[PDB]
């Protein structure tokens, strides 16, 4: 009988491997990037290609369903526009570009007159990323942000640096004037990607100069 | 074969069909409707369409592949 | 100044990125900006329009800004923006 | 063998999906005929299109978005509504769940707002049965920061309905029409997404003379008074509008289906500022016993804001020390810290 | 005193194709827009044919010219204008109706109260003791 | 080219940029070599 | 295409008759059906005719090389070859039961509400037609009538609204009631 399930084996093994030729041989390249924008129940994903133009498609096609989430990045084919394979983030390279790590020491010796405003970023900021535990006791929820309004040349750029470097940090810098790319759907997927790998990294600050470019 | 004719007439009204706007007449049986595509078109106009509709601003249908005023 | 206002939506932006790009390549290189108030008016919310695209293009310019030396010429001072012609990249 | 089946039942579907096509998204714009529609593309052309046979025609209303076929241009299935957070309004912000009891001391005041809004908009049984148009619309007056905006939230979080919170200095734009533009926007906006609570700040910018910028305001509350009470739809959303000086509003702001019920809300009632401090610093970790008639005392002019700034620095205090609350001491530089540096 | 609740009757019990607009939003800013808004509204009366347009709250809009020194007084002339050429001018409007309601009647520009613009001049007084027994007998 | 994918460093599948087209994941011809062809470089792609 | 191209001459190869031929599913969505034939030319016969056919008469039958066809290259590289279909009976036959009806249809009395319906909305439209029938008759303006009848023809009154619609409902009349008196002939 052992002999029985050996030869099932060997007829399933070959039938998988023409069904995994005819997968291969209908992949091929190149795929359209496209970003999916939700997933409809009624197994069926609605697709926004780079093209700008969507496309519904009836069946997900040759990937696994609960894989792909809203706004997943994907390669789909470029006349079916069919998902074929996920695509990887990796969070770009100019994501990574922004993680700075020669700080120039803006130690608080360096600025001045700024003291009750140095206080007031250490205690928004500083304590509840180093010293959390009693901030969880308390039940004292830390303000996830803080936005520097002030004149120009106040110091606000040397203040977020400052508290970058005494402060450890990865210091994820997203300056506004950068976030505006005539590319669509890019400072959008920047934003998105400098989250997603400030949630990657040991404990950070995410910091934007300049909100205005997109803050209007 | 007149109704055969009438028939296929009546036939190239099927229903893929592009709009775009009556923007001028030429002369008759012909126009210069834009598609809503993004171009604009010097077409041919069926016999059976009443020429007093096709006031210059008529969001008029237009053939999807021959792209004429039907 | 006139190139660096473009019809489509952030090619003055562009433009002056690999201005500064092609000045950086060289060694030694001047910038002069004759008439900044073309591409240096005073900051204002006017989203509904392309204004707001000059005001981007000026955005990414003082980006850039802040060996490179760079120049500019105005005979009205006062409608440039304050951020511009503060002592950091003026 | 087993595991094999099963990913090559997946295969033979991944097989079967390989075949499938797209379809445009499409919407739906009018219904020439029982069977003809003009559908337009997300970004593309309008197409004069028919409907598959295994689809209701009445499904397909103006609106209705469509994946029709991209060959024969076809509708083939009808779409629910697209959804992603591109609105513009403040509809998608959440009140956030916060009880009647959160705010504290203000319980007639709360009954009547209760009375004037959450009865429409629960049981308007008793308003037709008496034969009354329901009342729409409460006017909430007193000091900045005294909790009107709570007060509108925790009304938005118990009846379940969406909320929008507007200040109504930012709406007086400089250009003209734009700001009455927004209150415009604004009611449309209530029309679609209902029941709707139209929280409206300070108004004494909109509500209460030659020249251009003073006939803008003229204008601009005239549109207001428009919106409100008047033409098209009387519909069913209600406005918690707030102010800070009741004198300034003008006569006709103040009707029964014009945004009657001048509700007074006073700085923290002498009472309420012992609840406030219980409701702002229970969930602040304190084993050690309060004084709170005495912080009450220290407390003279306090707003409801300043109780929980108190509260937040006292747990700063803690956190710049051992990390539990033990002593009367913070809560007085606390209170004298929220005193003199807020001022 | 119920010149817009005449107005929502007039709509209610109207066959013509009846069009609201408020004096506020023909206001719009983009210069071009408000005088375009009102053409726009003529014409959709024009097409629409029998129309009925109900303009409520004139004296935004239509308060006496003057000699404008700024775009914002000249754009609000310009919508007054186009509101004199429209309702009668060099195009006859056949089967358009205006109702107009103005709670000043004495801003309003004289060449807007001519009897070729806006025949009627309708009061609408405070109720006396006659009128209010009827208000009171149909609310109640 | 905006990303190399580099799946296996023997198929890299590299992602470009036709600027106003689309965005596409692509390979070499065997012509070019796959060094020769680094991030974010200006690269030359056939229409097919 | 050129592609298309190397792939016509690659089956040459095996035989230098080897047809191509291209069908476009969606211009062919009508009685027409695009499709058209083609054989590779020899790049090595220009010093020739190209088309190098002989003694016919059937070249500009059946076709005219079409415009769309003729930049992408005809005559040139490769050259149209007449399409001709092989329809023989006890295949048509079999094709005809797509619209077929059946013995049940032709006796059918149709809806006799809507029959109603619709008879009393053609004879209203017939009343106003011959309203506007009776207009034009008895306006019989002579100022050049021959030229008054050409410069009104807008597909009107005088004629294609006239008894064509005489003609669709009297047909459908005469129909209804030779199906109904059969039926009470033939059903008991
Ligand atoms: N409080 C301060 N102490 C020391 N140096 C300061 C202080 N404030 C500003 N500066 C200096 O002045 C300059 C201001 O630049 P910086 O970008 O830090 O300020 P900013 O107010 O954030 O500027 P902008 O609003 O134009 O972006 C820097 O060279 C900085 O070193
Ligand atoms: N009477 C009150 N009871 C409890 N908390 C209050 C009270 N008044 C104000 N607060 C606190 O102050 C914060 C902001 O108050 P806000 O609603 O802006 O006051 P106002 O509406 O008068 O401006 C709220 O988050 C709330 O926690
Ligand atoms: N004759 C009337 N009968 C009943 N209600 C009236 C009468 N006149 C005015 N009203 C009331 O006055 C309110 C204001 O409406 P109206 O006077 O038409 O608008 P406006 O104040 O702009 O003239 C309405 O809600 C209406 O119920
Ligand atoms: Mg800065
Ligand atoms: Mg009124
Ligand atoms: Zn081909």
């Amino acid at each position: 009988e052992v002999l029985r399930v050996t030869h099932e084996l060997q007829a399933m093994k070959d039938k998988i491997k023409e069904n995994s030729e005819k997968i291969k041989v209908n992949k091929t390249l190149p795929y359209l990037v496209s970003n999916v924008i939700e997933l409809l129940d009624v197994k069926c994903a609605v697709i926004k290609t780079s093209t700008r133009q969507t496309y519904f498609l009836p069946v997900i096609g040759l990937v696994d369903a609960e894989k792909l989430k809203p706004g997943d990045l994907v390669g789909v084919n470029k006349d079916s526009y069919l998902i074929l394979e996920t695509l990887p983030t990796e969070y770009d390279s100019r994501v990574k570009a922004m993680e700075v790590d020669e700080r120039p020491t803006e130690q608080y010796s360096d600025i001045g007159g700024l003291d009750k405003q140095i206080q007031e970023l250490v205690e928004a900021i500083v304590l509840p990323m180093n010293h959390k535990e009693k901030f969880e006791n308390l039940g004292i929820q830390p303000p996830k942000g803080v936005l520097m309004y002030g004149p120009p040349g106040t110091g606000k750029t040397l203040l977020a640096r400052a508290c970058a470097a005494q402060t450890k940090a990865t210091f994820l810098k997203l300056a506004g004037p950068q976030l505006v790319q005539m590319f669509i759907g890019d400072g959008a997927k920047l934003v998105r990607d400098a989250f997603a790998l400030a949630k990657e990294k040991a404990p950070s600050i995410i910091f934007i100069d300049e909100l205005d470019a997109i803050g209007t | 074969e007149f109704l055969h004719a009438q028939e296929e007439v009546k036939r190239i009204q099927s229903i893929p069909l592009v709009i775009g706007q009556f923007l001028e007449a030429v002369d008759q049986n012909t126009a210069i409707v834009g598609s809503t595509t993004g171009s604009n078109y010097y077409v041919r106009i069926l016999s059976t369409i009443d020429r007093e509709l096709l006031k210059p601003n008529a969001s008029v249908a237009l053939h999807k592949h021959s792209n004429a005023l039907v | 100044g006139s190139e660096l206002v473009q019809k489509y939506v952030g090619e003055g932006a562009r433009m002056v990125r690999e201005l500064f790009e092609m000045a950086r390549t060289k060694k030694a290189c001047l910038i002069f900006f004759d008439e900044i108030d073309a591409i240096g008016g005073a900051r204002f919310d006017d989203g509904a329009g392309g204004d707001n695209e000059v005001q981007r293009t000026m955005l990414e310019l003082i980006n850039q800004l802040d060996n490179i030396k760079v120049l500019m010429a105005t005979n009205r001072p006062d409608t440039l923006d304050p951020a511009l012609m503060r002592p950091g990249r003026l | 063998l087993k595991e094999l089946t099963k990913q090559y039942e997946k295969s033979e579907n991944d097989l079967k999906a390989l075949q499938s096509v797209g379809q445009i998204v499409g919407e739906v714009l009018k219904q020439l005929t029982e069977e003809k529609f003009i559908v337009k593309a997300t970004n593309g052309p309008r197409y004069v299109v028919g409907c598959r046979r295994q689809l209701d025609k009445s499904k397909l209303k103006p609106g209705t978005r469509v994946a029709l076929d991209m060959t024969t241009l076809t509708i083939m299935r009808y779409l629910p509504r697209e959804v992603d957070p591109l609105v513009y309004n403040m509809s998608h912000e959440d009140p956030g769940n916060v009880s009647y009891s959160e705010i504290g001391g203000l319980s007639e005041q709360i009954r009547e707002l209760r009375e004037v809004i959450e009865l429409p908009l629960t049981n308007p049984e008793l308003f037709q049965r008496v034969g009354i148009i329901p009342p729409k619309g409460c006017l909430l007056y007193g000091p900045p920061g005294t909790g009107k905006t709570l007060l509108a939230r925790a009304v938005a979080s118990q009846l379940d309905c969406n909320f929008l919170k507007v200040v109504s200095s930012s709406i007086v734009d400089k250009y003209i029409g734009e700001s009455a533009r927004l209150i415009r926007e604004m009611f449309n906006y209530a029309r679609d997404h209902q029941p709707c609570i139209i929280f409206m700040d300070e108004i004494d910018a909109i509500g209460g003379e030659g020249t251009s910028a003073d006939r803008e305001i003229q204008r601009t509350l005239m549109e207001l008074l428009n919106q409100m009470d008047g033409f098209d739809t009387l519909h069913r959303v209600k406005m918690i509008m707030a102010t800070n000086r009741p004198d300034t509003l003008d006569p006709a702001l103040l009707r029964p289906g014009r945004l009657d019920r001048k509700i007074h809300i006073d700085l923290p009632n002498e009472q309420a500022r012992l609840d406030i401090l219980k409701i702002h610093a229970g969930p602040i970790t304190k084993h050690g016993e309060i004084d709170y008639e005495a912080i009450v005392k220290l407390s003279d002019g306090f707003n409801g804001a300043d109780l929980r700034n108190v509260c937040t620095e006292a747990g700063m205090f803690a956190i710049r020390a051992d990390h539990d609350f033990v002593v009367q001491e913070d809560f007085m530089k606390a209170v004298r810290k929220v005193a003199d540096s807020k001022k | 005193c119920g010149k817009t609740m005449l107005a929502k009757a007039v709509a209610h019990h109207t066959t013509a194709a009846f069009i609201r607009v408020v004096g506020s939003e023909f206001v719009q800013k983009y210069l071009g827009e408000g005088p375009r808004m009102v053409r726009d509204v003529f014409r959709l009366a024009k097409e629409n044919a029998p129309a009925i347009i109900f303009i409520d709250e004139i004296d935004a809009i239509a308060t006496k010219r003057f000699d404008a020194q700024t775009g914002a007084d000249r754009e609000v002339q310009r919508i007054l204008l186009e509101l004199l050429n429209q309702m009668d001018g060099f195009d006859q409007n056949v089967n358009v109706k205006v109702i107009m309601a103005t709670n000043r009647a004495d801003t309003l520009d004289p060449a807007l109260l001519r009897p070729g613009r806006l025949d009627r001049k309708i009061e609408f007084p405070l109720p006396d003791r006659r009128q209010k027994r009827l208000i009171f007998s149909t609310i109640t | 080219c905006t990303k190399i994918i580099n799946a296996d460093s023997e198929d890299p599948k590299y992602i470009i940029n036709v600027k106003q087209f689309a965005k596409f994941v692509v390979d070499l011809s065997d012509q070019v070599a796959p060094t020769d062809i680094e991030e974010g470089m200006r690269v030359g792609v056939d229409r097919n | 295409s050129g592609v298309d191209i190397n792939t016509q001459q690659s089956f040459e190869a095996l035989s230098e008759r080897a047809v191509a031929v291209v069908v476009d599913p969606i211009q062919s969505v009508k009685g027409k059906v695009v499709i058209d034939a083609f054989r590779l030319i020899n790049a090595n016969m220009m010093v020739l005719g190209h088309e190098p056919r002989q003694t016919t008469s059937n070249l500009g039958h059946l076709n005219k090389p079409s415009i769309q066809a003729l930049i992408h290259g005809l005559n040139r590289h490769y050259y149209s070859i007449t399409i001709n279909y092989r329809k023989n009976e006890l295949e048509q036959k079999m094709l005809l039961n797509l619209h077929k009806k059946s013995w049940m249809e032709g006796l059918t009395l149709q809806d006799y509400s809507e029959h109603c319906k619709h008879n009393e909305s053609v004879v209203k439209e017939m009343l106003e037609l011959a309203k506007n029938y009776n207009k034009a008759v008895e306006e019989e303006d002579k100022m050049t009538p021959e030229q008054l009848a050409i410069k009104n023809v807008g597909k009107q009154d005088p004629k294609r609204h006239l008894e064509e619609h005489v003609d669709v409902l009297m047909t459908s009349n005469i129909v209804q009631c030779l199906a109904a008196m059969l039926d009470t002939v033939v059903f008991k």
